[PDB]
């Protein structure tokens, strides 16, 4: 097996139109996942919040839906709660509140797009062990 | 007259959908605009008699309200079960992953 | 009746290490 | 008469040799200091916490305000390289006093001075060398007061809003208080010195500490041992070195405990939080999560009958629930805001958390001081992903290792030293074997 | 004549049947008091609450345990690292309920094992000996200090010390190999190195030397009567014990010198259980074992399990039932 | 690479003794 | 507790029927001189 | 003056409920035009009794003293609620929230350990009527709800539970299980008990009372594995009154 | 990371803090060129 073209395309948007990432893109937002997010999100959890995952049938139930390109880069600049109701950037790490989270400083745009890439094609490399956890490690 | 109620539960509704009266908080995350907000207000206000009670809950905006009638097909409610709703197990019922 | 052989044996066994200390066959040199 | 691989035995009585030994030695002491901060500088990235980065001399420099400002952030990479440079440069002025000592130099040092020279059985020469070091000790110790007090002061983990580097106005000169901490229980709640929990108390410490080490350094050089010091010693170089070794020991287990337990002189914010610290944050986390949801987290039973959220200490105090009930001695900047005096308050609880103090204890949480030993963060049966142990897990194994193996060479030397000085350190004289003129046991 | 003196002379002299010298004076109340408190206990002793979680766990023999089962238990969770004296509870109710008598035994225990090793130290210069014994000792010492001291004070609570119990030890085994992944360790790969060949050059060293007995005695009677207690003269052959032995390997693989041989002897075991109580001393800060999960994966990304991740299935099957009931957060932190 | 400068320092301490052993000096 | 009520007799002659055996040999060691 | 947390970690302080000064013997009046809540409702337990078993059924069992073996971890504190007047001017505490519950375990003599969760969740209590001042005679007689000491997670030492573990005795593969039924079969209590709270004391200048209370209840029944006991405790109360 | 002007020598920084250990393995290179006397 290997990671073919297939497994790296993903949706951009909620309107069907996909995109395929490269190799080196995918492999850079699986660096800077582990830079950023990994403490809390390993495999694909929330460690300080277990109920809300990053499988992409949760990130699709969410309000704006983020099982696609432009609605994770959203989340990663202006994160809402689950419902959408809510603006969470004081308490979650996001371009709006890199004052006060260090690390989405350096963040560039294409920096965005690499992470939310692995994100959706994590899942469907690794299956039920994306957002699963210890039960399937 | 030996029997386990949380068993048995599993074999009314509560089994098959969300049970507003007793179902813990995380299951509202099934379906879309239901959780934080509505989940929390849902919970605080139970018990319900009809699953039809929820729209009249106080402060719904129309929004809020239109959510609650697209989901009342994946609601139920059930004889509130004193082994579900104790201990704050609505909330937490120490369930992770 | 299971507590008390346990508690008989350990008893035994600490009365044995009396007689080996203080009533041991002395090492006599050469 | 030592083998090659005690070779170093054979100094014992070369005071120029063992003078350039302990030079050059020095001199690898400064040379790792020196090249260890340019190392830990080069591979900085101030964007990242300190601890997420395997770092443990430039929290060294932060903690005595080179280099940060509010909160931790740093502010300023110069006083770091300063301090390596600095040092580094010096290892090469200890080198070479140290190799010309060792190589060159008079390999025995009482023909070319008296005043250098010395017999390790003369107690008045070795109580006048312990004299001077023992100033200069003193000196160190008021240098940091000096710091905190007129050149800048320290960072201050408690400082009002996040952390600062604070000036030391007014430090603790109550003996009763700094000798306090000498007779606090060293258990739980207690904590001997090591639960110093502010920096007026660790200046007004550090005061005293350098007059008392004056003071003594002043009188051993002008007394000899009394009479009853002279028969309760060995008086033999071996002998004076397990003396420091057993020292040495006792010091390295303290060093230990410190960094463990003390998030006020090892600031959380650059070491990371403690072991206890990351388990309390959890409960709040959850505490949080689960309020902003609707449970009532006062009046929420848990399945042992104990409070889920928060129960009571044995002493009646309200505290974290789950198994971080061992943890509620725990005292932490982002928590004390929450504390009434009957504990932790249930009005804050529900009302005055702030994002701040959420951020916090998620943060440290995510960071308790666990991992494997390639660096793989989290409890054992996690997964790859986060590259990561504590600055504290680190400082407190290595401390552990070293002060256990000194301790062991404390009774190596101490029973060498006590044998040579009664002469039977090479074995039993076949022809006067004690045992031998001993009546029987029996 | 003066008192003092020839109390001095008697706590010092050789010619006790049993030295006490004057860290026997300290050693002998204080293993008294602790095998007197264990010896109760670990009969009678009421069930202790060990995870603070009000589940008291049975330990004694009169309430339910056999010699395998039984143990004294470690107190409570919810007194973590605090001091739990007898006159700091209520009642000694009270101090049974929460695990009093572990505390009492430990202290006193450790206390009096350290003084067993520098009494080990002074009568070998009362005997005019060379004084390393006492450091041979270090190592067990140090690995008890491990488990009731040093384990305890790193995860926060005497609760998850070593249980005093044959059981219990088992217990504390098998957590801590979930929790810290201890056989992936080389602290304690070097323990087992030193420990299989501690037997191992126990058992040769003892064939060796049984191989080359010289022949004193006939048929009929034990050959141990060829070999009289004191007598100058070796009792085996070394030469033909190393003739043998070098030719069961090569010649330089075999010791000719026994002070080396017995130096060996000594530091093998000695310096792998050092590593080993070291190990346990610095998985008490959670400085842990190898973590291999998932390490190996494929060129799509599949993790290819190894060894190591069934390791981890069984590691998180202790985990997740490990004091099933006191655990309301997601996390096992300590 | 940094392995370069790691060869040049490496080799100054063999190389003091070297030159010590053939200029038969105070080893 | 149900435990084996045989298990009494059981360790009794496991101890016994041993020990009875050395203390024989013993004391006819003894008494030869 | 008060007391700041490090004056009273470590000496049992934190568990004992406000006092009132001796001097307060005032009237706290009540308007039924003004609502109000208790803002602090502190209960202290000093007494912990349990009724015996008399073996026959014509001499009826004492409550017997008992030791306590849980330490200084039994107060209630924090609670709160509306204090509402009604039509006929009694006055009726409705618990809303607090600290409301602790476990205790006491000891009876030949050391039998009796746990219990000592609680007033969801407490009504009521005064009589026509109060209009609370005084040093004022008596308020409630209600409490018990639940069960463990809830619905919690694992006997077997494995077995209520909404989690094993459903059979699984170390015994072939036994019968109609005898096992009671152990295997997990079930959740939920049981009432009754409380009296007697004004001692009143600063009607602060709205604080204080006073005397007496408690009945039962004790833990292990999910059903045995028969609770009877419990009686008695201890003192401090409430702080204030204006909605 | 270093001070730019002195970046040219971020390599040999990366070498530096192991120089100790080498003084250690120096002993031994000395030692064995007399024969460990
Ligand atoms: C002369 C010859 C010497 C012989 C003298 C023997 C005297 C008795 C020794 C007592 C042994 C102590 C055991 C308990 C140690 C322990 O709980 O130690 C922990 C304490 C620190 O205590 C903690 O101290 C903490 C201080 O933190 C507080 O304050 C901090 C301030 O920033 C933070 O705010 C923190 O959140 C807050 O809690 C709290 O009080 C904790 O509750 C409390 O547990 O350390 C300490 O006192 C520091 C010293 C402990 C030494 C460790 C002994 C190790 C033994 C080596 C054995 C090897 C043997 C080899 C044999 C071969
Ligand atoms: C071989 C080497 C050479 C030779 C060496 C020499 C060897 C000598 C061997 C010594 C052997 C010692 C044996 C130790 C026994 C310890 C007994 C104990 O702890 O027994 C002591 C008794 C035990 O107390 C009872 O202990 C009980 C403990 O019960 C527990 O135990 C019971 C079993 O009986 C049940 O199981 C029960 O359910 C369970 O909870 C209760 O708590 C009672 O309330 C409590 O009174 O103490 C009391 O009650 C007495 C006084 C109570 C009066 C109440 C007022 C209190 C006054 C303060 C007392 C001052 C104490 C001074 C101490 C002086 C020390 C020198
Ligand atoms: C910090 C470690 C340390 C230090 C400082 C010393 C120091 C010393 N040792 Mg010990 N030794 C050590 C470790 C150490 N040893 C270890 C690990 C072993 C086990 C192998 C030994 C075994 C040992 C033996 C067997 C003996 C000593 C002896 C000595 C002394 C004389 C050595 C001599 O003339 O060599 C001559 C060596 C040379 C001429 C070779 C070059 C050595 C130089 C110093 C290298 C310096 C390199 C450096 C890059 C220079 C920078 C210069 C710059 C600052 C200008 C000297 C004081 C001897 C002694 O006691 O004499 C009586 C002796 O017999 N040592
Ligand atoms: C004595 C105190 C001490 C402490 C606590 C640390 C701690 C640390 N060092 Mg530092 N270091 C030290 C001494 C110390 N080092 C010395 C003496 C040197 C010179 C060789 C270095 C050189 C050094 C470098 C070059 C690097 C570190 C790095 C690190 C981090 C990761 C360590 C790791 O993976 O080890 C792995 C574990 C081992 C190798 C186990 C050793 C077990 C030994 C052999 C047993 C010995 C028993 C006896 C003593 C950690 C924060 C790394 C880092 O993150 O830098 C920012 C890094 O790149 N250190
Ligand atoms: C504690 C360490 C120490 C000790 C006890 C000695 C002792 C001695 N040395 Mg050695 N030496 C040392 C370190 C040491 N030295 C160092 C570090 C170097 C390298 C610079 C040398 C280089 C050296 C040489 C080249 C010679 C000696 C000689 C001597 C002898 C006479 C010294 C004299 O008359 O100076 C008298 C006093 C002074 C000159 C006053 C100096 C004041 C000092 C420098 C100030 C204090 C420095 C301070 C602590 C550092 C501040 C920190 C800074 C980094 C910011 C004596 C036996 C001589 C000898 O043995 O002849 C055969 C000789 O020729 N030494
Ligand atoms: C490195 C530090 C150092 C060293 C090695 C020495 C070494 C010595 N001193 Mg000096 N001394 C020092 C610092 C030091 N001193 C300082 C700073 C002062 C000023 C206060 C003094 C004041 C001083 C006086 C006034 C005297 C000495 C004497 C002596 C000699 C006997 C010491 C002795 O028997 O101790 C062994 C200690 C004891 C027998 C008593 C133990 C007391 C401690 C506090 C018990 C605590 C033990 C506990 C387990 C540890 C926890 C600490 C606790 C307080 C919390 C010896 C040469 C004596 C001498 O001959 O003078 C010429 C003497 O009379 N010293
Ligand atoms: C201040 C500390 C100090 C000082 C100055 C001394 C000084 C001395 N010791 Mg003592 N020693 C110490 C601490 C100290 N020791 C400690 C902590 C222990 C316990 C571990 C001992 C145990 C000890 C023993 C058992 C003996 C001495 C002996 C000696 C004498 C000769 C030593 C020699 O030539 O070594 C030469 C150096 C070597 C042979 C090198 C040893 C290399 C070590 C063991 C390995 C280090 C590797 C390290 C962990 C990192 C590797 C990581 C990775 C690469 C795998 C000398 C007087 C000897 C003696 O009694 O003489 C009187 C002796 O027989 N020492
Ligand atoms: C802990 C400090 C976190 C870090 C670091 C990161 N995330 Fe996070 N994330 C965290 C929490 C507590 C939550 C739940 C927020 C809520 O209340 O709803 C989240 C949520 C997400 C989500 C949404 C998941 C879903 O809707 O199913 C996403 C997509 C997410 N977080 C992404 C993300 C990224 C890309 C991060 C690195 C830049 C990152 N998180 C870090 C906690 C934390
Ligand atoms: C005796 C002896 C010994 C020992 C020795 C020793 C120990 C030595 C030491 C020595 C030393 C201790 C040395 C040091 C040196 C150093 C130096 C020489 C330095 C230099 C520096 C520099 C040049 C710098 C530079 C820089 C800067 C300035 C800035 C930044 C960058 C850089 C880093 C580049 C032995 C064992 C071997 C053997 C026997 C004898
Ligand atoms: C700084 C500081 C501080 C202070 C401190 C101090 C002040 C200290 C002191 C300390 C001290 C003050 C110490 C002491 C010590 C001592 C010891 C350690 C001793 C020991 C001893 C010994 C060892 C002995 C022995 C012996 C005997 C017993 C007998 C005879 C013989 C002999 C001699 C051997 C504080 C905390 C506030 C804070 C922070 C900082
Ligand atoms: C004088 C002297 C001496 C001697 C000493 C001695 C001999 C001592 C002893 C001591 C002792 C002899 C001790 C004892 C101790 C004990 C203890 C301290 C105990 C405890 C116990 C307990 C407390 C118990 C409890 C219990 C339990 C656990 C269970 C059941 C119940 C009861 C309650 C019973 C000498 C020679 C050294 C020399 C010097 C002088
Ligand atoms: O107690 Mn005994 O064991 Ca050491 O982690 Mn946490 O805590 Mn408990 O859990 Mn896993
Ligand atoms: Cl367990
Ligand atoms: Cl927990």
């Amino acid at each position: 097996a290997e990671l073919t073209p297939e497994v790296l395309t993903v949706p951009l948007n909620s309107e069907g139109k996909t995109i395929t990432l490269t190799e080196k893109q995918y492999l850079e937002g699986k660096r800077l996942f582990q830079y950023a997010c990994a403490s809390c999100h390993v495999g694909g959890i929330t460690k300080t919040n277990p109920s809300l995952d990053l499988r992409t049938e949760t990130l699709a139930l969410a309000t704006p839906p983020r099982d696609n390109i432009e609605g994770l880069v959203d989340y990663m600049k202006n994160p809402t709660t689950y419902d959408g109701e809510q603006e969470i950037a004081e308490v979650h790490p996001s371009l709006r509140s890199a004052d006060i989270f260090p690390k989405m400083r350096n963040l560039t745009e294409k920096d965005l797009v690499a992470i939310a890439g692995h994100i959706l094609v994590e899942p469907k490399i690794l299956g039920d062990k994306w957002g699963g956890g210890k039960v399937y490690y | 007259e030996l029997v386990n109620v949380v068993d048995e539960k599993l074999g009314t509704a509560y089994g098959e959908k969300i049970d507003l009266n007793n179902t813990n908080i995380a299951a509202f995350i099934q379906y879309r605009g239901l959780y934080p907000t509505l989940a929390k207000l849902i919970v605080k206000n139970a018990p319900y008699e009809s699953v039809e009670d929820v729209l009249n809950i106080p402060g719904l905006t129309e929004r809020q309200k239109q959510i609650l009638r697209e989901n009342l097909e994946h609601f139920t409610v059930t004889e509130v079960e004193t082994a579900l709703v104790e201990g704050g197990d609505r909330y937490n019922n120490g369930l992770y992953k | 009746m299971e507590t008390i052989t346990y508690v008989f044996i350990f008893a035994c066994i600490i009365a044995l290490f009396f007689f080996a200390i203080f009533f041991r066959e002395p090492p006599r040199i050469t | 008469g030592f083998a090659w691989w005690a070779g170093n035995a054979r100094l014992i009585n070369l005071s120029g040799k063992l003078l350039g030994a302990h030079v050059a030695h020095a001199g690898l002491i400064v040379f790792w200091a020196g090249a260890m901060t340019l190392f830990e500088l080069a591979h900085f990235i101030p964007e990242k916490p300190m601890y997420e980065q395997g770092l443990i001399l430039i929290p060294h420099i932060a903690t005595l305000g080179w280099g940060v400002g509010p909160g931790g952030e740093v502010v300023d990479t110069f006083p770091f390289f300063v301090v390596g440079v600095v040092h580094l440069i010096s290892s090469a002025v200890l080198g070479f006093g140290g190799v010309y000592h060792a190589i060159r130099g008079p390999e025995t040092l009482e023909e070319y001075s008296s005043f250098f020279g010395y017999d390790w059985k003369d107690k008045n020469k070795m109580t006048t060398i312990l004299g001077f070091h023992l100033i200069v000790l003193g000196i160190g110790a008021l240098l940091l007061v000096a710091k905190a007090m007129f050149f800048g002061g320290l960072y201050d983990t408690w400082a009002p809003g996040g952390g600062d580097v604070r000036v030391i106005t007014n430090p603790t000169l109550d003996p009763r208080v700094i000798f306090g901490y000498l007779l606090k229980s060293p258990f739980g709640g207690e904590g001997w010195i090591v639960s110093v929990n502010n920096l007026e108390d660790v200046v007004g410490g550090h005061i005293w500490i350098g007059l008392i080490c004056i003071a003594g350094g002043i009188w051993h050089i002008l007394t000899t041992p009394f009479g009853w010091a002279r028969r309760a010693f060995i008086w033999s170089g071996e002998a004076y070195l397990s003396y420091s070794l057993g020292a040495l020991s006792m010091m390295g287990f303290i060093a230990t405990c410190f960094v463990w337990f003390n998030n006020t002189v090892y600031p959380s914010e650059f070491y990371g939080p403690t072991g206890p610290e990351a388990s309390q944050a959890q409960a709040m986390t959850f505490l949080i999560r689960d309020q902003k949801l609707g449970a009532n987290v006062g009046s929420a039973q848990g399945p042992t009958g104990l409070g889920k959220y928060l129960m009571r200490s044995p002493t009646g105090e309200i505290i974290f629930g789950g198994e971080t009930m061992r943890f509620w001695d725990f005292r932490g900047p982002w928590l004390e805001p929450l504390r009434g005096p009957n504990g932790l308050d249930l009005n804050k609880i529900k009302n005055d958390i702030q994002p701040w103090q959420e951020r916090r204890a998620a943060e440290y949480m995510t960071h308790a001081p666990l991992g494997s030993l390639n660096s793989v963060g989290g409890v054992a049966t996690e997964i790859n992903s986060v590259n990561f142990v504590s600055p504290r897990s680190w400082l407190a194994t290595s401390h552990f290792v070293l002060a256990f193996f000194f301790l062991v060479g404390h009774l190596w030397h101490a029973g060498r030293a006590r044998a040579a000085a009664a002469g039977f350190e090479k074995g039993i004289d076949r022809e006067s074997e004690p045992v031998l003129s001993m009546p029987s046991l029996d | 004549a003066n008192l003092w003196e020839r109390f001095c002379n008697w706590v010092t002299s050789t010619d006790n049947r049993l030295y006490v010298g004057w860290f026997g004076v300290i050693m002998i109340p204080t293993l008294l008091a602790a095998t007197i408190c264990f010896v109760i206990a670990f009969i009678a002793a009421p069930p202790v609450d060990i995870d603070g979680i009000r589940e008291p766990v049975s330990g004694s023999l009169l309430y339910g345990n056999n010699i395998i089962t039984g143990a004294v238990v470690p107190s409570s969770n919810a007194i973590g690292l605090h001091f739990y004296p007898i006159w700091e509870a209520a009642s000694l109710d009270e101090w049974l309920y929460n695990g009093g008598p572990y505390q009492l035994i430990i202290f006193h225990f450790l206390l009096g094992a350290s003084c067993y090793m520098g009494r080990q130290w002074e009568l070998s210069y009362r005997l005019g000996m060379r004084p390393w014994i006492c450091v041979a000792y270090s190592a067990p010492l140090a690995s008890a200090f491990a488990v009731f001291l040093i384990y305890p004070i790193g995860q926060g609570s005497f609760s998850d010390g070593m249980p005093l119990g044959i059981s219990g030890t088992f217990n504390f085994m098998i957590v801590f190999q979930a929790e810290h992944n201890i056989l992936m360790h080389p602290f304690h790969q070097l323990g087992v190195a030193g420990v299989f060949g501690g037997a191992l050059f126990c058992a040769m060293h003892g064939s060796l030397v049984t191989s080359s007995l010289i022949r004193e005695t006939t048929e009929t009677e034990s050959a141990n009567y060829g070999y009289k207690f004191g007598q100058e003269e070796e009792t085996y052959n070394i030469v033909a014990a190393h003739g043998y032995f070098g030719r069961l390997i090569f010649q330089y693989a075999s010791f000719n010198n026994s002070r080396s041989l017995h130096f060996f002897l000594a530091a093998w075991p000695v310096v792998g259980v050092w590593f080993t109580a070291l190990g346990i001393s610095t998985m008490a800060f959670n400085l842990n074992g190898f973590n291999f999960n998932h390490s190996v994966i494929d060129a799509k990304g599949n993790v290819i399990n190894t060894w190591a991740d069934i390791i981890n299935r069984a590691n998180l099957g202790m985990e997740v039932m490990h004091e099933r009931n006191a655990h309301n957060f997601p996390l096992d932190l300590a | 690479a940094q392995l370069t400068m790691i060869a040049m320092i490496g080799i100054a301490g063999p190389m003091i003794i070297f030159l010590l052993a053939v200029r038969r000096g105070n080893l | 507790m149900e435990v084996n009520q045989l298990g009494l007799i059981a360790t009794a002659l496991f101890v016994l029927v041993p020990s009875v055996f050395l203390i024989i040999l013993y004391v006819q060691t003894e008494s030869q001189q | 003056q008060t007391l700041t947390y490090d004056d009273i970690v470590g000496t049992g302080l934190a568990n004992k409920c406000p006092t009132l000064d001796d001097t307060a013997r005032g009237a706290y009046p009540i308007d039924s035009s003004q609502t109000y809540r208790i803002a602090r409702l502190c209960l202290q337990p000093t007494t912990f009794l349990v009724k015996e078993e008399p073996k026959n059924k014509r001499q009826e069992a004492e409550f017997v003293p008992t030791k306590l073996v849980t330490r200084e971890t039994t107060s209630l504190d924090q609670i709160q609620g509306e204090l509402k007047v009604n039509s006929d001017g009694s006055l009726t505490f409705v618990e809303e929230d607090g600290i409301d519950f602790q476990p205790v375990t006491v000891q009876m003599a030949g050391g039998e350990r009796i746990p219990l969760l000592f609680t007033v969740k969801n407490l009504v209590a009521s005064t009589q009527p026509n109060v209009t001042s609370i005084t040093t005679s004022t008596d308020f007689k409630g209600e409490f709800n018990v639940p069960s000491y463990r809830t619905a997670n919690f694992l006997d030492p077997k494995g077995r539970g209520l909404a989690s573990g094993y459903d059979s005795a699984i170390a015994l593969p072939q036994a019968k299980e109609e005898e096992l039924a009671r152990a295997n079969v997990k079930r959740f209590s939920l049981t009432k008990g009754q409380i009296s709270l007697n004004v001692a004391k009143v600063d009607g200048r602060t709205g604080e009372i204080a006073g005397t209370f007496e408690s009945e209840q039962l004790s833990d029944d292990d999910m059903g594995a045995h028969e609770p006991h009877e419990v009686k405790i008695q201890g003192v109360f401090y409430a702080s009154i204030e204006p909605a | 990371k270093l001070p730019e002007a002195y970046a040219i020598f971020d390599p040999l920084v990366d070498v530096l803090p192991v120089i100790p250990v080498l003084f250690l393995a120096l002993a031994f290179v000395w030692q064995a060129a007399v024969g460990f006397r």
